[PDB]
């Protein structure tokens, strides 16, 4: 129903209606959950599990801030007034705030995991400051990984609304596309790895008679809601690389009903910072307390 | 058990033909001597930091 | 800054030299051994006035192994000394109430309401040819039961396990011939399990 | 004949009793409500000795009010420079169970002990270069407790197995054995003079011995448990016990019984340490709670709390000078308050 | 007991090479950090190099450095290329352990004598020879361009006695204090910049060279040498 030639190259985009009425009821409520959770946690708040908690919280702390913006973006029907230097960075911030949560999920994981099957290994028994340095390197990479998104040109006089948007349905491979790819498919299979080895060896220890059960009902529901939350978007964009490969930009018709349907399960990738306080006040006996 | 009673009984005489003063006479003198050095004690006064070495 | 530099090299040596020292010693595990006297507490091992320091290395671990049955004073006043302890080692002779006392004293200490008790049942053949005589009434006048070397076996054990009320707490009871050699491997494995769940513990998901 | 002797005694004690409640006139408060009160007293972290890796259980400032010695279960009594936090010495102890630790009025010994029963008196001013052990004074069947140096050559020691003892370092043999206490004699405090000493049992009381005749010259009760710590007033004439029923009380010497009791409704866990201050009106007191609280030992009441440890405070010294007073808490960090 | 013995000295040819070796026994060698100094057939003590406990930190002269070379099985080592005229002298092998309340330079080995064929701390000693006689009182007196009362309090004036044929004694260190060994006649006094070391009731043991030093930077600079002969 539209098109736009974008860094020398043709991109669509759609403006759909069902937006307006489904994402900021959502993304709001994603926002009051998230903060009131994620902001007691980070106030509740050292050891190596202690330290990469503590970062994680943190990610999910600009990750809430980004929604109050994000949902103005919604509610304006895609009309952004604040400029280039709140769009680019807000964009680029709220990447680096997913990747960080994706991989401290993943460092938390592999700890979780060479704390329960190698008890005795070195790596347990890291200091602070080994942990300290370990997280603001797993932080730089972060940074680097989502620089590009500094160095857009946005927003784009498009009609009588301004886009910030940079998940733009079109054949443009952009690297944005290839991180948000492999920051899902990668992570994952580590999740699941570590999760299976660790009930596979705490089963084998025949302790599981036990709070054991209830420490493998977590560390599996850490998993599902990770899978949950970012199955949706990533199975939406195979689909959109499917669509565009297979019948191109000619007609932008069909990428009307893909395009609305990739937001509202993007979605779900903040839903993973409500989810978050789960690790933090569903699991110990000191949260409750 | 007889011998080691009879060393209690012994110790504890002993210990009754110790003098004994007046209470108020010993809490005077631990005042006078709280007063009289009240001066050099920089723990109650906050010394100053031009010659205190914990600076 | 005319020689206090020197002095300055000189504190950086050794604290150095600490911070080496440190973790060499980290790697060891301590495990506090308990029981009453003549109680088989240096029969477990075998294989390989004061205190007494008992050290053997299993499978890349260092096992301290305290015997604090010497100090003939009060436990409470150097009980915190071991509040750090891996875990507790106690032994008790089926062949023989005193060691269930003392077993009920240090099992709910306010120093050792986390450190697990690992618990052995010592002279178990001893045991049994001694209930083949004469019965464990005599030593548990409310044992109502068969008269087998298994069902005593297990009703003492319960007992013994049934001391304890703090839940995070628990007691790996085993029994030992007096002869086998494999009682390291029971340390072993008892020592992990207490290792992985204070990870777990320390994790916030215990 | 036993009947007969436990007459006599419950005869003696009961006058005793007389005696000492004959003589209590008027009490220590009510002669220092006319002193203006000490007012606030806050003391901040000048200095925070790191580099221990266990608890501490000992910690004895130099005559010199500089040397600071820490007795941990590392199996290290490090020599502290408390003005620049540097280390002079690590000195690494035969085993890991200490207790208790000193440092000689001259500085050239330091003194450790725990419960290996053995007190060993370490060599600062070798010639050799090293510290090195002196003599490893034993004969104790009891963890040793407390160890205080009357001088270069002669130490005394409070031992687990109710009996307080004067060694002789030249020889290596108990000079002096003094006994009737009870229970374990867990702390000891020689006086300024040197001359005597009391000492702290597990049964609630405080005898103060006599170290030339070895006599219990006078017996101290009141203490509804053991006691953990005690000390003299600075003027030698008082001194204040540091018990494990959370409350601490002054025993005046000549008068014989308790003058005040230091017990505050807020305050549950028992004392580890007691230490006055130079001119004696302060009572920097250590608690199991976590904190420290700074008594008047006149008015009996709260002047501060110095609250800046993270595990309970096993320690805690006055320089000679009264310039710094240092608390050493499980948590392997001596800091130096003033 | 405490020896320091060495070898390594004859005769060498200038522009050669030559290893200075310092056999060290009866101390805990690993945590003192040895000096070097030489003396020259006629003239005072005079620095060379220094080598820390570890290795941490080496200083040389500054008439020495690049040429020489020093490093420590409780053995020092001094390495010597491009040996000059003036190198002929006999090398004096110095511990010194530094803490608070520690005795530098308390010990001197006995030598080894080794022949050929500008903001400095410039100290002076105002005699040179003082003539007395046993049984009296003798003062010898050392000034310094810089004052070296530290900001600690500290001043660092170190005194040394070397008696007719053999190696150098520590005296007075720090300027006030006694070293371990010392009879108690001799204290020093001074303050800033004036140093004394007075004797009382000389003895006939007392006749030597007493130089004044100095520790407050690198390098360290010796007197001039005041000789106390007999009569
Ligand atoms: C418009 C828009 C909204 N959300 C995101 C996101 O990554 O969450 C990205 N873009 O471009």
């Amino acid at each position: 129903d539209h098109f736009l030639e974008i860094d020398k190259k043709n991109c669509c985009v759609f403006r759909d209606d069902f937006i307006v009425k489904v994402l900021p009821p959502v993304l709001g409520l994603e926002f009051i959950f998230g903060l009131l959770g994620n902001g007691l946690a980070l106030w509740i708040f050292w050891k190596s599990s202690r330290i990469f908690l503590f970062n994680l919280a943190v990610a999910d702390f600009l990750l809430i801030i980004c929604l109050p913006f994000l949902m103005d973006n919604y509610v304006r029907r895609w009309d952004w007034k604040f400029g280039d230097i709140p769009c680019r960075l807000m964009l680029f911030m709220l990447a680096m705030n997913r990747q960080g949560s994706i991989i401290f999920l993943t460092v938390v994981a592999v700890d979780r995991y060479f704390r329960v099957v190698h008890p005795h290994h070195a790596l347990n028994k890291i200091s602070n400051r080994t942990a300290a340095i370990i997280s603001c390197l797993l932080w730089g990479i972060t940074i680097g990984l989502t620089v590009h998104l500094l160095k857009k040109k946005m927003p784009i006089q498009n009609g009588g609304a301004n886009l910030c948007s940079s998940f733009s349905i079109c054949h443009t491979f952009q690297w944005h596309e290839a991180m948000f790819l492999l920051e899902f498919f990668l992570p994952l299979g580590i999740i699941l790895f570590c999760s299976a080895r660790i009930i596979w060896s705490l089963r084998q220890r025949q302790m599981d008679r036990h709070k054991i059960k209830r420490a493998i009902t977590f560390i599996m529901v850490v998993a599902i809601v990770f899978v949950i939350c970012f199955l949706p978007s990533v199975v939406v964009r195979i689909r959109i690389f499917w669509l565009l490969h297979t019948s191109g930009t000619q007609n932008c018709e069909v990428y009307r009903s893909v395009d609305l349907a990739f937001f509202i399960t993007l979605s779900f990738t903040y839903m993973n910072s409500m989810l978050d306080p789960v690790v933090y006040y569903f699991s110990s006996p000191s949260f409750p307390n | 058990s007889i011998a080691q009673a009879r060393k209690l009984v012994e110790q504890l005489k002993m210990e009754a033909n110790i003098d004994r003063i007046k209470v108020s006479k010993a809490a005077a003198d631990l005042m006078a001597y709280c007063e009289a050095h009240a001066k050099e004690d920089p723990l109650l006064t906050p010394v100053p930091a031009s010659e205190n070495p914990f600076r | 800054s005319a020689e206090e530099r020197a002095a300055l090299e000189r504190s950086k040596a050794i604290e150095k030299n600490l911070k080496e020292d440190g973790i060499s010693a980290a790697k060891d595990v301590k495990l506090l051994l308990l029981g009453a006297d003549n109680s088989g507490k240096s029969t477990i091992v075998k294989q390989m006035t004061g205190i007494v320091e008992t050290h053997f290395t299993f499978k890349n671990l260092h096992f301290r192994l305290f015997d604090v049955g010497g100090q003939r004073s009060e436990r409470k006043k150097w009980i915190h000394c071991f509040e750090d302890v891996t875990a507790i080692i106690f032994c008790v002779d089926l062949s023989d109430h005193e060691s269930l006392m003392l077993f009920d004293s240090i099992c709910n200490n306010k120093f050792f309401i986390d450190t697990s008790i690992i618990l052995f049942l010592n002279k178990k053949d001893l045991f049994g040819e001694k209930i083949k005589k004469s019965p464990l009434t005599i030593c548990f006048p409310e044992y109502t039961g068969p008269n087998t070397y298994e069902d005593a076996a297990a009703y003492i054990q319960a007992q013994f396990e049934s001391k304890n009320r703090s839940p995070n707490k628990e007691i790996y009871c085993h029994m030992t011939c007096a002869t086998d050699t494999n009682n390291a491997q029971v340390i072993f494995d008892a020592v992990t399990d207490i290792i992985i769940a204070n990870n777990l513990r320390g994790c916030g998901l215990y | 004949e036993l009947d007969q002797l436990r007459q006599e005694a419950e005869q003696l004690k009961n006058q005793i009793r007389d005696a000492r409640k004959a003589c209590a006139d008027a009490t220590l408060s009510q002669i220092t409500n006319n002193i203006d009160p000490v007012g606030r007293i806050q003391m901040r972290t000048r200095r925070t000795l790191r580099g221990h890796l266990a608890k501490i259980y000992a910690m004895h400032w130099g005559t010199d009010s500089r040397l600071l010695v820490s007795a941990s279960q590392d199996g290290k009594l490090i020599i502290w420079d408390s003005y620049t936090t540097n280390k002079v010495h690590a000195i690494p102890l035969r085993s890991s169970w200490v207790m208790t630790c000193a440092y000689a009025p001259s500085g050239n010994y330091v003194a450790c002990g725990g419960l290996d029963n053995i007190c060993s008196i370490y060599n600062l001013k070798t010639r050799e270069g090293n510290v090195r052990v002196s003599r490893e004074l034993a004969g104790h069947t009891g963890y040793l407790s407390c160890c205080r140096f009357l001088d270069d050559n002669q130490i005394v020691t409070s031992s687990g197995d109710t009996t307080c003892a004067l060694w002789d370092i030249e020889t290596g043999q108990q000079t002096t054995t003094f006994t009737g206490h009870t229970g374990d004699v867990m702390s000891l405090s020689l006086a300024p003079d040197t001359r005597l000493f009391v000492s702290g049992a597990c049964d609630a009381s405080a005898k103060l011995w006599d170290v030339r005749e070895g006599m219990c010259r006078q017996t101290f009760t009141g203490h509804e448990s053991d006691i953990n710590a005690i000390c003299f007033f600075p003027n030698g004439n008082a001194f204040a016990t540091g018990s494990d029923d959370a409350t601490c009380r002054l025993f005046d010497l000549r008068a014989d019984q308790e003058l005040m009791t230091y017990s505050h409704d807020n305050i549950i866990c028992g004392i580890t340490s007691v230490s006055f201050s130079k001119s004696g009106r302060l009572l920097l007191a250590g608690y199991d709670d976590f904190n420290c609280n700074v008594w008047d030992a006149l008015k009996a009441d709260r002047a501060g709390v110095l609250a800046g440890h993270d595990n309970r405070v096993s320690c805690l010294g006055v320089t000679d000078d009264g310039m710094a007073v240092a608390t050493g808490s499980w948590d392997s960090f001596l800091k130096i308050w003033n | 007991d405490v020896q320091l013995v060495e070898s390594g000295g004859g005769l060498v040819q200038p522009g050669g090479s030559r290893k200075l070796s310092c056999s060290a026994s009866g101390f805990a060698f690993s945590s003192f950090g040895m000096h070097w100094v030489r003396q020259a057939p006629e003239k005072g003590l005079e620095w060379v190099a220094y080598i820390s406990s570890g290795s941490g930190t080496i200083y040389y002269a500054d008439t020495v450095k690049g040429r020489f070379t020093i490093s420590r099985k409780n053995t020092l080592f001094l390495q010597m290329t491009s040996l000059r005229s003036e190198d002929t002298a006999m090398y004096y092998c110095v511990r010194s352990i530094y803490y608070y309340g520690s005795s530098p330079f308390d010990f001197w080995g006995q030598g080894t004598t080794l022949t050929v064929s500008g903001s400095d701390i410039v100290m002076t000693q105002a005699t040179s020879s003082v003539p007395v006689t046993p049984g009296e009182s003798v003062s010898i007196s050392c000034r310094s361009s810089k004052s070296l009362l530290h900001s600690n309090g500290n001043t660092y004036l170190y005194w040394f006695l070397q008696r007719p044929g053999q190696s150098p004694q520590l005296l007075i260190y720090r300027m006030s204090n006694l070293a371990s060994g010392v009879p108690d006649r001799f204290s020093g006094s001074g303050s800033g910049t004036a140093f004394t070391l007075t004797i009382s009731r000389l003895e006939a043991e007392d006749v030597g060279v007493y130089y004044c030093m100095q520790h407050l930077e690198y390098p360290l600079t010796f007197g001039a040498g005041t000789k106390l002969e007999l009569k």
